[PDB]
DNA sequence: GCATCCGTGAGTCGA
DNA sequence: CGTGTCAGTAGCTGTCACGGATGC
């Protein structure tokens, strides 16, 4: 029903309230730019929404998966396009 | 013990009277929510930092 | 109705 | 491309006069 579709939004908002700020701090240390940390956070939680396998098990820490995804994103930003211009 | 230590001055009495929250596990979470906002405040998560 | 706090300004010219 | 046990800024206040919108 429609409540089944609203439950997914409630679940995303819950994982937001529990992981967004900590992931922002982590990305902020790895990059040093807060405006970049916000982008990393948005993209990481977007990939979290696209993977129901990470949001299914609550007895397993999804925070570590979030940190790993953010780390890979940040190291991908650190290549050629930044290399020349930054 | 706070009244025991800072009793010789009336400004500290007024400080402890005008205080908002009381409790060892309460002011700790207050400091947590004013220091690292946007995070779930656990007694031990603040006891750690 | 007023204390708080925010935002504004703070010389000119040099190799 | 896939990602999955702790995993969490640097820096910093050593400016100030002044006016008026903002706020308990």
């Amino acid at each position: 029903v429609s409540g089944a579709a609203a439950a997914e939004a409630a679940l995303m908002r819950a994982l937001y309230d529990e992981h967004a700020a900590v992931l922002w701090r982590y990305a902020l240390r790895l990059t040093g730019d807060a405006a970049q940390a916000e982008d990393v956070v948005q993209e990481t939680l977007l990939r979290a929404w696209q993977h129901p396998e990470v949001i299914g098990d609550t007895a397993r820490p999804a925070r570590a998966w979030l940190f790993t995804v953010a780390r890979n994103m940040i190291i991908d930003e650190r290549r050629s396009a930044r290399f020349r211009n930054v | 013990q706070i009244v025991e230590r800072f009793g010789f001055s009336e400004i500290m009495r007024s400080t402890l009277e005008k205080d908002n929250t009381v409790g060892t596990d309460e002011a700790l979470l207050d400091i947590y929510r004013k220091l690292r906002p946007g995070e779930p405040p656990t007694k031990e998560s603040a006891q750690t930092l």
